[PDB]
């Protein structure tokens, strides 16, 4: 038995009710060294929204997909300096710029 | 409460608490060669003196209730040499708790049996003296202010 | 009803608030019981007093005479500290005589003390009376409640308005003394319209005529049964209280003339009702309880007599502002205001002719100025 | 539920019906022709509406509740929405105030011209029509619209056939990069 | 503070002893007071009563105009169309001279019709009364009230007139002084600047009441001595108090 | 655990204010001698006056209801349908 475990909610108006057509998505803005080094992270692998998306886990893929395609509608010489420089791809270094971005965004959210 | 009165009132408290245990020969010198007593009459005005007692006592069977022996007794005997020393008309008395009687009660009867001689003997006198009104609160108390 | 189970020493329950729930009458057994009495004679002392002190210090803890004399000898007046209060290392005297300076400067001689002088008088009126009757004499231990009583339902936002008046009760007596010593002006308010005949004697005032009144502490009603002519509003406050479940529990209903204050449940710091005139509302605030002693009054026909009063500014006449004004007119030509005030000369000069005709179409009724008791 | 005078809502709160609904009506047919419902939803609107009439037939008791409040208090879900469109209106309403001599005069304001929103459907028919003498859409269009809908540069270049194969090259996934995704995939 | 102990304030019921003293008109303390008039509530109210009385002289001539578009939308006769536009621009040119009178006599007399209720319950909320708003704005607003003060003279004339009239309305007094002011304002200044009544000199019985009075009502050293004028008429605070603090 | 809907006992379980303004209501004509012997003995001769005083007027010697009593500020005539007011003013 519920030994007064939920407490009742005074919702749902026998009236009526509307609707919302927004839901979950909710995403979060992104910030200029976030920008920078997600051009870097274009630079370095392509288009393949997959292995962003693995690289990045405190970023949904969607979120990935809005701001690149957001990015090729608006500034598209940004895009086309990225795809004309090349990096090598590297793991340790990325894995130690990922920590560094783990401590901004802690340091950021203490301000 | 007082701002000045409780300054010198913990000073008296330290000056007990540097002196032997229990030893009324310590209050005697300190009265002797200090005098804490000194602003009792002067020049001032009826209410201000009368208000000036009243907190002083308050406060100073406040405070009576962790610290040991020689601070309780330093506070019961000031309390003791200011109620005696009254020379004023309301003769003013100590305000007291409820549970705090019965606190004193039990304090006494462990002094029945201990090198308490002359505190049980002071403070048998205060009580013969009828120098003890007993309230809920150390203090006035209301909800406007 | 029984009152409500709790102990009797008053637990706090908020910092330096309010304590908890307690009963009265117990309270003031208990009180009684943990101690001996016979105090309250003023019988010190006005011969053979060393055996009388032996034998005391013997049925005494202490059982020393030498001892005893000694400590006698030593707390004594004759080596006390009048003198000026310097030359000597202190804390307190610095503040004392900045404040001799600031009297110095700004006060005259002792005066501007009005409020200090009054509670001076209504305390030491208080000192040492006996009554007129032996059988009126004060038993010992007899329990003395402070109540503030606090009638303006409005006040100053400003100051807050922190002083007011204080007043005394026993607790063997009862309830109605109480209601009946309270001194308010709306008793002696009175209603009616009296342009027409102004100098038809106000009669059957607000206090004759609107003899409703009860008290509320702890969700228990009291209402007067004395006259024949009390009526019930406690019946519509429990209709209204039990007409939707709004968390109210159920409440109690009993007679004023039937419990005193020892039977009361209380909580010291905590704001009771005493609602009377249908909206004549008080806020009781019982402050403390204490025990009958030589020194307060000893006379049970005067504890009542409040102990602590304020200083109503009463309103004055609009048009001379010499004379304090008796009338409210409203409506009026006249007037230079639409509440307008005015006293006995200054109306009858302004409202009606040499023969008394009424001057014009207005609406006077009789204004009891607030300063009406003291 | 402002009709019935209920235990929760006061009698102050008790308006009207007729006289609500018709104010309410008057309102939503200003918003109709002032270009405020076309396009967003409806619901929000009539919203506003309601509460600037229940508002207007009593501003003193009504002038600190808030929309939120007015919510709360009649059971209703709040609109998100239903901000936007009641500083609309608000705004509507000044201009209509602007447009009128004495309210012009004593300079109201969107907290003030609810005790006069009365005066302006009163005769709102030429009041709108010199506010429209002096069209409604979104804030993001009137912020000064210098450059609408700028002409792009035609751009048909097309060569011959291609361009070259450096672009091939360089779209090509080198050998390292190739093991790179591999190991980072495995 | 707070003075809701039992009726918070949300379901306070109105009992059979409240609306007996409703009905029997017994206002003491709270339904009579007045607070002191500010500057932005002056303001208001000069606001108030130019925008009602300018919108109460043009609401006719907005019927009127509405009635003649009325006219021209529904009449489809070119000859009358002259005549429409015609009376249509007359009144145009009304409206036009309406609002560019000036601001100093859209204010009114200081006697005339309004609706002080109605001002009232819209721009003050309610806070201050009509009859208060009517008489603050017929005897300490309007612009034709001399701001000088007096120079004694006025006092000369009106106890000169006074004392040939018999002090009991004070409005032919008033009238016959001539100043552009106020009763309230003259009354005011005369009874500040003129001398008290002086009832009589001091009696044995007056004395003995003053005596019980202090005997009775005094706490302490300091004395009431507005208590005593209070059953004392005639007298003057200054006077008494030197008077009856010796001998 | 009409007018008429309180019984005897209903009515004597109410205050002496409401009793005497039922009784004014109800029958709209009484003496004074009537009303006490109605009441009860128990119950004050100046209480009753006073009472009564407020609910009736004097005519000739005896009590008549007030008219606002019979008519409330929000009845009309039950045959013509007319204010309470007018009908309180003729009555008078």
């Amino acid at each position: 038995c519920v030994v007064e475990e939920n407490d009742p909610i005074f919702e749902r108006g026998s009236t009526t009710t509307y609707s919302s057509f927004r839901k979950n998505y909710y995403s979060k803005p992104w910030s200029n060294k976030e920008t920078d080094m997600f051009f870097l992270a274009i630079s370095m692998v392509g288009t393949d929204f997959s292995m962003i998306g693995q690289l990045f886990p405190h970023r949904a893929r969607i979120e990935i997909k809005n701001k690149f395609k957001r990015e090729e509608k608006t500034n598209g010489w940004r895009i086309d300096k990225a795809f004309q420089e090349k990096r090598p791809f590297d793991f340790d270094f990325f894995a130690h710029l990922l920590q560094k971005v783990l401590a901004e965004e802690e340091k950021r959210k203490q301000k | 409460t007082p701002p000045g009165l409780q300054t010198d009132c913990e000073a008296l408290l330290s000056r007990f608490q540097e002196t032997d245990s229990v030893r009324f020969e310590d209050f005697t010198e300190l009265w002797r060669n200090m005098k804490f007593g000194t602003i009792f009459c002067g020049r001032m005005r009826n209410l201000e003196k009368n208000m000036f007692t009243k907190e002083a006592l308050a406060l100073a069977w406040r405070y009576f209730l962790p610290y040991t022996f020689q601070i309780r007794v330093g506070a019961l005997y000031l309390l003791y040499g200011l109620y005696n020393t009254q020379l004023c008309q309301p003769k003013q008395k100590i305000r007291v708790a409820l549970k705090d009687w019965d606190e004193v009660l039990k304090f006494q009867q462990d002094l029945v049996n201990a090198q308490h001689f002359d505190a049980a003997y002071i403070f048998r006198k205060l009580r013969l003296d009828r120098a003890f009104h007993f309230t809920a609160m150390p203090k006035l108390l209301s909800y406007r202010m | 009803v029984s009152g409500s189970g709790g102990c009797n020493f008053p637990e706090y329950e908020l910092p330096e608030l309010n304590t908890r729930a307690f009963h009265v009458g117990a309270f003031g057994e208990l009180w009684r019981g943990r101690l001996r009495g016979a105090g309250d004679l003023s019988l010190r002392e006005p011969a053979a007093d060393s055996d009388r002190e032996d034998a005391a210090v013997a049925r005494d803890l202490d059982c020393s005479l030498e001892a005893a004399a000694e400590l006698r000898a030593v707390c004594g007046l004759d080596k006390l500290k009048e003198v000026i209060p310097e030359n000597t290392d202190l804390v307190t005297l610095g503040v004392r005589k900045r404040f001799l300076e600031h009297r110095e400067e700004t006060i005259t001689i002792d005066r501007a003390c009005r409020q200090e002088t009054f509670v001076y008088e209504m305390e030491s009126h208080a000192i040492g009376k006996k009554p007129e009757n032996s059988a009126d004499m004060i038993e010992e231990g007899e329990l003395i409640l402070s109540v503030n009583i606090l009638y303006p339902v409005i006040f100053h936002k400003h100051k807050e308005h922190k002083p007011y008046q204080t007043m005394l009760v026993l607790g063997s007596q009862k309830l109605t003394q109480l209601r009946d010593s309270i001194r308010c002006v709306s008793d002696l308010q009175i209603g009616g319209e009296f342009s027409n005949t102004p100098d038809q004697a106000p009669e059957h005032i607000s206090k004759d005529l609107y003899k409703s009144a009860f008290f509320y502490f702890e969700g228990t009603f009291y209402n007067d049964k004395r006259y024949p002519e009390c009526r019930d509003l406690s019946r519509t406050i429990i209709e209204w209280s039990e007409s939707h479940d709004r968390g109210y529990g159920k409440f109690q209903t009993a007679r004023m003339e039937d419990f005193t204050f020892n039977d009361l449940c209380i909580k010291l710091g905590f704001p009771y009702l005493y609602c009377h005139q249908g909206d004549c509302e008080h806020v009781i605030v019982i402050t403390d309880i204490r025990l009958v002693h030589h020194d307060d009054c000893l006379d049970r026909t005067l504890y009542p007599l409040l102990i602590k009063k304020h200083w109503l500014w009463t309103r004055k006449c609009f048009v001379c502002k010499m004379y304090t004004a008796r009338w409210v007119t409203n409506n009026d030509s006249f007037a230079p205001e639409d509440p307008c005030f005015f006293c006995d000369v200054c109306f009858r000069m302004l409202h009606y002719d040499s023969e008394g005709n009424k001057l014009g179409e207005f609406l006077a009724y009789p204004y009891v100025d607030p300063g009406t008791f003291n | 539920k402002l009709f019935q005078a209920s235990p929760s809502v006061p009698a102050k709160y008790v308006e009207d019906k007729e006289k609500m609904l018709s104010r309410t009506m008057q309102l939503v047919e200003l918003a109709n022709e002032t270009w405020l419902v076309t396009g967003r939803h409806p619901l929000p609107v009539i919203t506003a509406a309601t509460f600037l009439a229940w508002q207007s037939l009593q501003p003193a008791d009504r002038l600190s509740c808030s929309l939120a409040r007015f919510c709360k208090l009649a059971n209703v879900d709040l609109p998100y929405p239903a901000s936007s469109r009641l500083q609309e209106l608000l705004a509507v309403l000044l201009r209509m105030a602007e447009q009128l001599a004495w309210l012009r005069v004593l300079r109201l304001d969107k907290r003030s011209v609810v005790k006069h929103i009365g005066d302006l459907l009163q005769h709102r028919q030429s009041l709108v029509r010199s506010a429209f003498r002096d069209l409604l859409l979104p804030p993001c269009m009137l912020k000064s619209p210098k450059r609408i809908c700028p002409v792009p540069p035609v751009s048909t270049v097309t060569g011959d056939e291609n361009i070259s194969d450096s672009e091939i090259e360089q779209y090509l996934r080198t050998p390292q990069e190739v093991r790179d995704f591999q190991r980072a995939q495995a | 503070p707070y003075f809701k102990d039992k009726v918070t304030g949300v379901g306070p019921p109105a009992n059979e002893d409240t609306r007996e003293k409703a009905a029997q008109g017994i206002k003491a303390f709270e339904e009579l007071l007045v607070t002191k008039w500010k500057n932005w509530e002056k303001a208001l109210l000069r606001k108030s009563v130019v925008s009602d009385r300018l919108q109460r002289l043009l609401q006719p001539k907005l019927l009127k105009l509405e009635y003649l578009h009325q006219k021209q939308s529904k009449v489809s006769s070119e000859l009358e169309r002259q005549a429409l536009e015609k009376q249509g621009r007359e009144a145009e040119k009304e409206i036009q001279d309406i609002n560019q009178l000036p601001e100093e006599a859209l204010l009114g007399n200081r006697l005339d019709s309004h609706d002080w209720e109605k001002i009232s319950n819209i721009n003050f909320e309610g806070s201050r009364s009509a009859e208060e708003i009517r008489k603050f704005w017929q005897n300490s607003e309007h612009p034709s009230i001399n701001k000088q003060e007096w120079s004694r003279e006025e006092e000369e004339r009106l106890q000169a007139i006074a004392a040939a009239h018999g002090h009991l309305e004070w409005q032919k007094i008033a009238e016959e002084l001539g100043t552009s002011r106020s009763a309230f304002q003259c009354l005011q200044k005369f009874q500040q600047h003129n001398k008290a009544l002086k009832r009589k000199e001091w009696t044995e019985e007056e004395d003995r009441m003053l005596t019980q009075l202090v005997q009775e009502m005094r706490v302490g050293s300091h004395i009431p001595y507005r208590r005593i004028v209070y059953y004392m008429e005639g007298r003057d605070s200054m006077q008494l108090i030197y008077r009856w603090t010796k001998s | 655990q009409p007018s008429n809907v309180l019984s005897m006992a209903q009515l004597r379980t109410l205050p002496l204010a409401d009793q005497i303004k039922i009784l004014m209501k109800n029958v709209k004509v009484m003496p004074f001698a009537n009303l006490m012997s109605l009441l009860g003995p128990s119950i004050d001769s100046v209480a009753v006056l006073r009472g009564i005083q407020k609910v009736a007027m004097l005519v000739q010697g005896n009590w008549v209801v007030k008219s606002d009593i019979l008519y409330p500020k929000d009845s009309s005539s039950p045959h013509s349908g007319v204010p309470a007011e007018v009908l309180c003013r003729g009555r008078d």
